[PDB]
């Protein structure tokens, strides 16, 4: 599994893969991974299968529980917190086999400039937490190799195509770097999801825009 | 003699909500409509439980405060038990009915305050809205049209039963709500409505400049 | 009978609370200066909550202690537990008018206090300072321009209705909180504001010669 | 009635307190001085809390006893806690006036005792000395020269109040305090003082032939 | 009505009292002597606390042996947890009225029993035994020559006041003893002595034809 | 009023061992006699508590089995703990003591039973039977030559101390007791007798033909 | 990581650098390890960069929360008490691989002469405590290297820039001998941080000092 | 450690050594072993030093309180049941390093011959008591050497003397052939304790006769 | 580490040293080990340096404890007992890793002879205590040498002068035969601390006293 997030002016994009393996045999082939846990936050969690789904499903009814108690949304620290209590509640789990490795970003409308009120904040196995200063970041077991193409990519991105297409671009390195990450199936016809959030909201990207981008890269690599 | 305790712990309840404001909840095409008099910015009476499910009150705050919390508490645990769909009004308006009795009978001064219940169709589906009435003591009832609580009740009940119109529009029972209560300006004005055609969560408060070109 | 004996608490608190001497609370432009009859340099009847918020009580003194020091302890671990900029002085009253409730039903003898929280903005930001009071029986009531609690309220509330002015300046509003309480030197006087230009901590005292001058 | 209640209590106090003898502590140019009249050798009623606080106390003996051991259980603990010196006696009359209101409000039989705490400068350094009181109810008050309490006080009160004298030294306030009390030899006499001179414990008693040179 | 019943409980434990017999305890040269009327070989009313710590009681029987049990276990902790020699008899005497106390504030019949401890120096030491007399509603005082509790007090406590000599010998001080309480032969006698010559136990019984030689 | 409540709890007690019959325990040569009138042959009034302690009672027999079935369950423990030796009636007679004077003063119904200690030497040696005495109160005392208790005490007693004497036979002791009991064949009598002769177990009983020929 | 501290006639000043390493592999580079605890005291934590967070916060509010209900700050002396608890009630978490080693600086306005008011305070790993009076402390895994600089450099020390200086010379030579801590950053711009606290309170210390300071050692050292 | 107890016609007596060992190094010289717990019975206990001292204690607390309590003493084979249990509950810390091996030597006046009146009970690992019928026993790390010269030299006591000096002659032999076990000290002037109990109650034995007795057995053996 | 404690006629002495190693490197070098528990007793605890301060302070809070509440101070066997248990409930600590070896001297007040009436006390690992008779005694790694010193030396005291020399000197011989224990340092003017109980009290002794004695040794070891 591989999810990547990178910040351009205006907002910020995630995106992520869609294969399950069990050891060395391929179980799942259209997993989704990347959630909209609010208006204007997304997660996207890397690790065991099953662990991912629960974490999300509990982060977001606790942010809606807050929510409807005191009438007023969490800040975006104390969103962090609580994503950061999470993690640190799931040591002794992760030792014996339930790990989890999260991913978030937002865009945060209590900010002065507007065009740099994007966010992506990383996590620790303790549970410590960084608020990227580069632009960009990914998690999972490919994601080195992406975050190697984003160094060298990440020149190009200035709105929101650049910045989903070098995505895309770096998803595509790192499945063809790793082969528990899945690249795109043109036979079948699956394509990695993705997440924009702008001043208006999150919102999902059609599969329209990914397929017609990953067909001019695959292209473009021939 | 438990005749007597009873009966004076009824006049007790009798004469605590007779004290406060009156709230009406009343039914329009679009959902549930919920028009109080609340002066206070800060303290309000209508709030949300659930997705489709809205809640409404009169009498002391930090009663009916307690009620809203416990009632939003006890709907989130089902919701991550079963499912989201799998949550209804009245199992809420059970609780409630449940709570207010156990309090009515072992507390050593009832609460003194009126509840209700409202729950709205899902999206792109077609149901009748639904009202429940708590009372004090742990009654329950149905109302299929409206339901009015605090103050003195029977005008504004005369009212809104000679002026009913079903299948309305916004303004105009928003206008038939504010006559009846009237029987009131952008201030000392609480309005909210249970909107049927959105996506996900059905609750939304009219504030500010849009309630003065609504009214 | 439960009427008559909620009628002797009620009359208990009453008379205990017609004791103690009289505090002000006013909003400048500043932010909200508190003034209180105090012979004691030692007791204090006004404090700090958090980085915004100010407390202020009238009554009997090992009673409104106990209580800012749960408003204290329970503000500190919010903080902790989701950030210092999610605190918020309106849960602080939900919770002092739900702790006052809780004692005047089921405590043999009920508190004869009178509470009042106080918020002002951030810094860098505009917003109304916002004013509660906390009545014995757990009543809960916002309150625009001043609250006076302690001795006979009304001759005072009738001289600050009368002499209020919006946007006074420090030296302004002292005159008329003063004058007010008289119908008081640096002694037998307690001052302390709510600055709404300090970057972190809002809360100060004015004592000394620093009174002397502004006074 | 609660009223009813809490005015029998009151009473019975009262008589309870009015029946003991008679205990002063002032300050003089040393520290506090305590004078008691005490016919028993094995039995007192003056004894030491901390470095720097003393403790004194009329009434039923096996009562301000237990408060006493409460009162030094509690101040050793915070030394260990924090330091040495951040002990104060503010915390103690604090602790032992919520203490005295807890017993009063739930007990079945009020405590007929009368407290006072006392405290002075550190080693080196100049501060008016402090005393408290505290009232069988939980009322706490601040003196600034000196407390009676047990039996008939007015008429000690007023001698007191005409022959003090400041800055004195230890024969002549001995003298005042003796000769008030009489309004007496080295038996039926308990005498102990507050040296403010002394590196670490403050604490001494003045007994045998040094009372009877110094008196 | 607190006072009404505080006067039921004394009048029932003065009542229950005023019906036992009499126990009178003197100090002589050789240390402290206990003469009870005991018509019953089998049930005591003297008996020992510690190596230096005598006991002595009257009123009903179960009572006060409770209390002598609870003493002795007292008494016996404490060496393990310091040393021997650091149990005094003062300390036995505050548990004693502390229990009083508090069993007849909350218990719902009073102890009827009238207690007191005695103490006599250690070997090779000089030092005046003590005398100390517990009352059945917690109160404890002191006294140096005698104490006289069960029946009437009075026309005994006259002769003893009357006849009563420092440094007297066994026989003298018993005859004076005996001769108060028939105010008797072998039979219907109790005797204990608190012997300071003995190296480590104080305690023997004198009974049988010793007690005739004696008397 | 605890005195009243103490007059209702003790003549309540009073008339309900009025009602029952009569047992009577008198000491012979051989040990101790026990004579009751039953007319049951399944439910018995006698029994034994150790090797050489006896148990008898008289009221309701609910109630004396349970303090028979807690002092045989208290015998054998003490038994394990140290030795089969060092058990004395005493001990149970305390207990019985203690147990029926909680009982008195906190159930909300007094047991209505009398009951009664007996105990003999060991084996090979010489000793004076002993007789115990427990009233439902709590009061304990001993008795040197017999107790009767039950029914009209006043005759039998008479009767008894005018017919007395000591180191009779079986024959001759058990024939003043059914004649004092009198003022009754095989049927309607229970005998049982505590054999000082006997190696290790004390207790048997005398039924069938064998109280025939010595009756 | 290493944190230095020193003292100066009229304050004491504090440093540390801003590396962050999984193994072998550098995660951080921006990361701030110096806190202002209160008006008159600073801390430094080296150890896992998880833990210090969230030690700091912990200290920082039990002070403030001692300061609000009591009325008066506490003294020096329950100060360092407070964070010896703290530090021995963690004994099995650093078994478990939960290590924090916290380093203290402040000045006591309760003093005699104001010209040394300044105090060191040292923390070893059972939780004993003890109070500098050579004038120099150092945490880390390259505290040696850094001590072993200012025992050599200590003697040029008059003033507030004399100890900056120094201090930086010595987190200098301490990211030259060990590769777990990070040197200057010429080319991204990344410059140690420091505080410095006197009779007028702690402050912080603006990069450009620090930045000028870094450029002049440099240029020296070549 | 060495406690030896034998039987005489009218009375019983105990004895032991001085020497108590850490290892191979001698830490004491003039230790005491044998107590008087009531006036008629003695009680020497072997093993760990700490032990022994805190086991007496209690033990003799356990017997004043019950005296206290009930007003009658114990009988003996109460005294043995209690004894037996305190040994029995000491099983986990024996196992763990902290044993004791006790002996119980007493005078029963509720016999009925008085001239044998003496009682010896010697006590297993498990907590079973036994008692001797030879008239002599011994318990320690030396205690088959005094036994095998017990077993020899028995034949020779008539009275308090020869027990004594049989007594003596045994640790000597003990001693002689253990090194963890002390002999007589001339230098110093340090000799056995021992105590005698008869009709009239336990006594301690006066130093001069012992050094008398030690003195003779030496000057005998040269 | 080393405590050295001796008995004179009218007082007794004690001394110790004041170095902290951490392994093979000196981390410590002006460490106190010797405390005035009350006014008539002084304690000296050898091992972990955490845990004597800890430890200390613990027994003079519990003594003072006791005497404000019963009016009267413990006598010398309660506070002999008090540390006895002290020290027993530290067994598990000390397997785990945190050991404490104490040491006692004190002035007995309510003895008969005034110029016998001082005492020292030693513990076990156990909880057993010892009274001392030969007139010495110490603790610590190099005690073995500190004794054997002062088991030559002991003959020379009459009076507090020649017991401190003695001590001094046995320091000296201690920290001449084992590393872990600092000798007098010269050039930075470091040299052990004392105590001296007597019929006025414990008082601390100066400085100088100290260093005149150690260059007074030094010189004659030259």
């Amino acid at each position: 599994t591989t999810i990547v997030a990178l910040k351009y002016p205006g907002g910020v994009v995630m995106a992520g893969d869609r294969r399950s393996t069990q050891g060395n045999m391929i179980s799942g082939r259209d997993v989704r991974k990347v959630y909209i846990t609010d208006d204007y936050t997304a997660t996207g969690i890397a690790g065991t299968a099953a662990v991912a789904v629960e974490f999300a499903r509990l982060y977001a009814v606790e942010l809606e529980h807050y929510e409807k108690l005191e009438g007023v949304p969490l800040t975006f620290a104390g969103k962090i917190n609580r994503l950061a209590i999470m993690v640190r509640g799931n040591l002794a789990a992760a030792m014996q086999g339930l790990l989890a490795l999260p991913l978030l970003a937002g865009y945060d409308i209590h900010a002065s400039d507007p065009q740099s009120a994007g966010r992506i904040v990383s996590f620790d196995a303790a549970g410590g937490w960084n608020i990227e200063e580069e632009g960009y970041q990914a998690v999972g077991s490919g994601s080195l190799f992406a975050k190697s193409s984003m160094k060298k990519l990440y020149s190009q991105v200035t709105d929101g195509d650049s910045g989903l297409r070098v995505a895309v671009e770096a998803l595509y390195d790192a499945a063809d770097d790793d082969s528990a990450t899945g690249g795109p199936d043109l036979v079948r016809g699956i394509f990695p999801t993705a997440v924009i959030i702008d001043a208006d909201g999150a919102v999902d990207v059609p599969e329209s825009r990914i397929a017609e981008l990953a067909r001019a890269i695959i292209e473009s690599r021939s | 003699s438990p005749e007597q305790a009873m009966r004076e712990r009824s006049e007790l309840a009798r004469k605590g909500i007779a004290r406060a404001k009156s709230v009406v909840a009343l039914a329009y095409a679009g959902g549930v409509l919920f028009v109080a008099e609340n002066p206070s910015r800060s303290l309000q009476k209508i709030s949300e439980l659930y997705d489709r499910v809205g809640f409404a009150a009169a009498g002391k705050f930090n009663e009916f405060d307690n009620l809203r919390r416990g009632g939003i508490q006890f709907a989130d645990t089902r919701g991550y038990a079963y499912d989201r769909r799998d949550v209804t009004g009245r199992q809420l308006a059970n609780v409630y009915a449940q709570t207010l009795g156990t309090i009515f009978t072992e507390q050593a001064k009832p609460y003194e305050v009126e509840l209700c219940v409202a729950e709205v169709a899902h999206y792109g589906e077609t149901k009748r809205p639904e009202l429940y009435r708590i009372t004090y003591d742990g009654s329950i009832a149905d109302e299929p049209h409206f339901v009015v609580m605090g103050g003195t009740t029977e005008p504004i009940a005369n009212a809104l039963k000679e002026s009913y119109a079903e299948n309305a529009s916004l303004t105009d029972a928003l206008r038939i709500a504010v006559a009846a209560l009237r029987a009131l300006g952008v201030a000392s004005l609480e309005v909210a409505v249970l909107d049927a055609n959105r996506p996900r969560r059905a609750f939304r408060r009219i504030t500010g400049s849009a309630l003065q070109a609504l009214l």
